[PDB]
RNA sequence: AUAAUAGUAAAGAUGAAAUAAAUAAUUAUAAGACUAAUAUAUGUGAAAAUAUUAAUUAAAUAUUAACUGACAUUGAGGGAUUAAAACUAGAGUAGCGAAACGGAUUCGAUACCCGUGUAGUUCUAGUAGUAAACUAUGAAUACAAUUAUUUAUAUAUAUAUAUAUAAAUAAUAAAUGAAAAUGAAAGUAUUCCACCUGAAGAGUACGUUAGCAAUAAUGAAACUCAAAACAAUAGACGG
């Protein structure tokens, strides 16, 4: 009956590509008073606790931390972008409730984040993640590709 | 035959193909 | 039933690198112990003074120690000493 | 220390006859390199007599043939027949299409 | 001929779980006993949840009531059935297989055929020599 | 209600996908190990790295055909391999 | 400015034929876009040499010889200046009909059609607007 | 692709680059095309082809019993089917992508790389009958020395193997061959069909036939030359 967001947990998503790197932290906001609404079905009720709402917190790229062209998908790149994020999260008062970690691809930043995160620089933010996973999206056949390069 | 042998006809081919093209295009010049 | 696959006649039967077991080295492990020592109870902490002196043994005229473990594999010699016998090849 | 690794240590079943070599390391290491999921036959339905297309409707039993993702596992892997490795990813890829897998 | 439609019915009301599923079985089997066809049996598989998160008209879903329906009827009412249940708003997902008949004329459900019981004279004799 | 409350556990996670680990608190570099194997086991950066770019289906199906034979060749390299150990400790 | 600057190679002993249908085209075309276009002009053997360009930084004057070389290498220029003739300026040259020479055309006065690429992404916007109608129009069948 | 949401200032691309309230993230909607693992194209199909699911119709296996009583083989002409591209109409058009226009690279770059991307790629109804349409190997029958590995059928039991008879595949003996190799044929024989007669000119010219068209089929001669080609050998060289 009263709207009542309430962070449920973190998500910390890296998308790792040929060239950037993207790391998102994210909250999972729940309404506890969802399931005091008026006209609310079990179905209803079940399908919006399994997929809550999420809301963008952190959004960094290996831009924002002065690496331009190549070197934005370089090793380096992405460990340092890593520390920034993992810094952010600790100046902002994120790291009270459990972080899921959410990898996308498998360019060179995700050995740089997976070492940022086990090593000194995410000795705060590992103490949070409860579970680690992987999320690269591949296709069933699906739309053509580009044609083979010739090099 | 080899692919050596091969490249003689398909420089002939080639070139009947070019004079082909050639020729349909002044048609339509003159046409 | 378990599928047997039966290569064509070869040329050689040959391992490319054959693998070997190479021991490790006792005074780098001493040498990670006392690292590792120093890193929990502290650098020179009395705790380590054991490994310390047994390190000290170790590199005290060679800083790897005797090493006298080197190997080299047979299998290329048995291999090819014993693929004519056991290939399994129709008679001439 | 008074404790040693389990796979450093061989524990002989009870009932069963021994020899000195058993105690030996080499014992070990055999045993690892022939260690073969040999009791799968009496326990895979598959490998049975059963026709694996007649559980498209038993998701669970198709389960224990494919990944983590679903993906189904290659005969090498399964050591089905080549008629029941067929049938088998025939039922599973309709259990895919029916909604239960 | 022989065929075993399995259908995922929506469980909308929670405290009816099976209410769905029994007008749906009742509306198929009519059809199908109102065609020259002949119901051999209706086993419940209880409710289950999706392998995922499932939508139909406009609507998504995360559990069914699993129900399998072994009749026999001629191929043409067979589409007819299947043109009705995908067209149901309670119906999920439904398919029909069809069981062969040309060794035998009595065959269970798949279910039973690979519980090991291939006919259902074996069924029923199992609950009445020994129940 | 609290029907719909009490049963979201199981319900949140009986929709997994196969690709998550849950981390050992002690050991966090443990789970991220776990998780590449399971991508090693169901190829999944091969998969993606095969997606870049359309290869045409000719060519697909030579590729295909070559890594089989290299998989079989294999097989039967080792099979002849343990033959010559085993006769190696016999004596032969 | 560099991209402005195309070399091409023209050989004194480049037969007219090529002289008047690839190198007049390449100038020409080149001229026409606003790259300018310097000509290096040397015997075939060290004119197109590994040091191709390096050999012309080199760059008792070049002893004359049979008038019927002269008569070549200078009909090259008189051609090469009547090829580019309204596409550039005047030629700077640079060197000796004896030895190498640059010559150095300039594009001539040329306005800047740059709204054409203006254009373009208008285009691309238009047709991106235009699936997007297209699209409505789906979901409002989808809907109906 | 669009919209919303918070959240930001770069993103995307490349060998490196540059051309054209975002990217990323979480939702919702729409569209077209495609079909991950299994998987070996194993198998099936005359070939071309064929691997997400179900159904309908058609065809396809082995043995046994009975029946017909040479009714067979091959096959000019003929007929049917036939990848991709292309073409004629009507739809569709996400992604890919000749061309075109741009960005780079380069001594130059009408290319390789990048962008925007039209035809085409998709479906329906047709035209056309061409591919390294290849196993570069027409079909059928009789026959000849072995092994291994699967598959199928049958038999037996002291119930899970064992013993048989076929098929397939792999490696071979003999034989054959210019050799490379073939191996149940490229062996020993028989029957029928197609095709070849130095290179180049040329699968061209002309004519004819067919097609909306692109084209497809049929298919020469003159002049010139003493060449031209295959397997294998030893070298030299290889970014
Ligand atoms: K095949
Ligand atoms: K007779
Ligand atoms: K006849
Ligand atoms: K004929
Ligand atoms: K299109
Ligand atoms: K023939
Ligand atoms: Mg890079
Ligand atoms: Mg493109
Ligand atoms: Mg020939
Ligand atoms: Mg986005
Ligand atoms: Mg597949
Ligand atoms: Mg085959
Ligand atoms: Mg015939
Ligand atoms: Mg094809
Ligand atoms: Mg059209
Ligand atoms: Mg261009
Ligand atoms: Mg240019
Ligand atoms: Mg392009
Ligand atoms: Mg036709
Ligand atoms: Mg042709
Ligand atoms: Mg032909
Ligand atoms: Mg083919
Ligand atoms: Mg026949
Ligand atoms: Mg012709
Ligand atoms: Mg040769």
């Amino acid at each position: 009956y009263k709207p009542k967001e309430e962070v449920v947990k973190y998500i910390l998503h890296g998308k790792f590509t040929k060239n950037n790197t993207h790391l998102t932290f994210s909250s999972v906001v729940e309404d506890k008073n969802f399931h005091k609404n008026k006209g609310l079905t079990y179905n209803d009720t079940m399908l919006y606790y399994l997929n809550l709402p999420q809301k963008v917190k952190i959004s960094l790229s290996t831009g924002c931390l002065g690496f331009r062209k190549a070197a934005r998908g370089e090793y380096e790149a992405a460990f340092q972008t890593s520390g920034r994020m993992f810094e952010l999260i600790k100046e902002k008062n994120m790291l009270n409730k459990d972080i899921e970690v959410v990898m996308d691809d498998f360019g060179k930043g995700r050995a740089a984040f997976i070492s940022a995160l086990v090593g000194k620089e995410g000795a705060s933010v590992v103490k949070k993640v409860v579970k680690i996973s992987d999320a690269t999206k591949l296709k069933f056949g699906g739309v053509r590709s580009p044609k083979m390069r010739r090099l | 035959d080899s692919v050596m042998r091969k490249r003689k006809k398909k420089m002939k081919k080639h070139k009947l193909r070019k004079r082909r093209k050639r020729e349909k295009a002044e048609r339509r010049k003159l046409s | 039933k378990p599928p047997v696959y039966r290569l064509p006649p070869l040329p050689r039967l040959k391992v490319k690198k054959p693998i070997i077991r190479q021991e490790a080295n006792k005074c780098l492990v001493l040498m990670s112990n006392l690292l590792q020592c120093w890193s929990s109870y502290g650098h020179m902490s009395p705790k380590c003074a054991g490994l310390v002196t047994e390190l000290k043994s170790c590199t005290s005229e060679s800083a790897l120690g005797k090493r006298n473990n080197v190997q080299k594999s047979n299998i290329n010699y048995h291999a090819a000493r014993l693929y004519d016998r056991i290939n399994g090849k129709p008679h001439d | 220390t008074k404790k040693i690794d389990q796979s450093l240590s061989k524990k002989l079943p009870k009932g069963t006859i021994y020899d000195p070599f058993d105690f030996s390391m080499g014992r070990i290491h055999l045993d690892r390199k022939y260690q073969a999921n040999k009791n799968s036959n009496r326990n895979d339905i598959m490998k049975s007599g059963a026709n694996p297309l007649e559980f498209y409707a038993r998701p669970r039993i198709l389960s224990r043939y494919v990944t983590s993702t679903g993906r189904i596992q290659h005969r090498d892997i399964t050591g089905l027949s080549a008629k029941n490795q067929r049938r088998l990813s025939k039922a599973i890829r309709r259990c895919q299409a029916i909604g239960l897998m | 001929m022989l065929y075993e439609l399995i259908g995922l019915v929506r469980i909308t009301n929670s405290n009816a779980p099976k209410l769905e599923a029994k007008e749906l079985s009742s509306t198929i089997g009519k059809l199908i006993i109102q065609n020259r066809g002949v119901v051999r049996d209706i086993v419940p598989m209880g409710i289950r949840y999706l392998p995922k998160i499932m939508k139909k008209d406009q609507e998504k879903h995360f559990r069914a009531y699993h129900f399998l329906m072994l009749f026999d009827s001629s191929a043409a009412v067979q589409s007819e059935i299947l043109r009705t249940l995908k067209k149901d708003p309670r119906v999920i997902r439904s398919s029909i297989v069809k069981v062969d008949l040309d060794k035998q004329l009595d065959r269970a459900s798949s279910l039973h055929r690979s519980l090991g019981k291939k006919s259902i004279l074996e069924l029923v004799n199992e609950d009445y020599q020994s129940i | 209600a609290e029907i719909a409350r009490s049963s979201v556990e199981n319900a949140q996670m009986r929709f997994n996908s196969g690709k998550s680990i849950i981390v050992n608190k002690n050991n966090p570099a443990e789970s991220f190990k776990r998780l590449n194997r399971i991508m090693f086991e169901n190829n999944i950066p091969g998969d993606k790295r095969s997606q870049r770019f359309y290869m045409k289906p000719g060519k697909v199906a030579e590729l295909k055909r070559s890594q089989r034979h290299r998989k079989e060749f294999m097989m039967g390299f080792k099979r002849l391999i343990e033959i010559v150990k085993d006769a190696k400790r016999k004596g032969y | 400015k560099e991209d402005n600057l195309k070399h091409i190679k023209i050989s004194w002993q480049i037969e007219s034929d090529d002289l008047k249908r690839q190198k007049a085209h390449e100038i020409v075309s080149l001229l026409k876009k606003g790259n300018k276009v310097t000509l290096y002009l040397d015997d075939k053997n060290n004119i197109n040499s590994n040091n191709w360009l390096e050999n012309f930084e080199e760059l008792g004057e070049p002893p004359r010889l049979p008038e019927s070389v002269f008569q070549k290498r200078a009909a090259v220029l008189e051609t090469l200046k009547e090829i580019v003739s309204e596409y550039a300026n005047d030629p700077v040259l640079l060197g000796n009909m004896n030895s190498k020479m640059i010559m150095k055309l300039i594009p001539k006065d040329v306005k800047p059609q740059n709204n054409d690429k203006r254009a373009l992404k208008e285009l691309r916007k238009k047709e991106r607007q235009e699936k997007l109608q297209k699209r409505i129009q789906r979901k409002k069948m989808n809907e109906m």
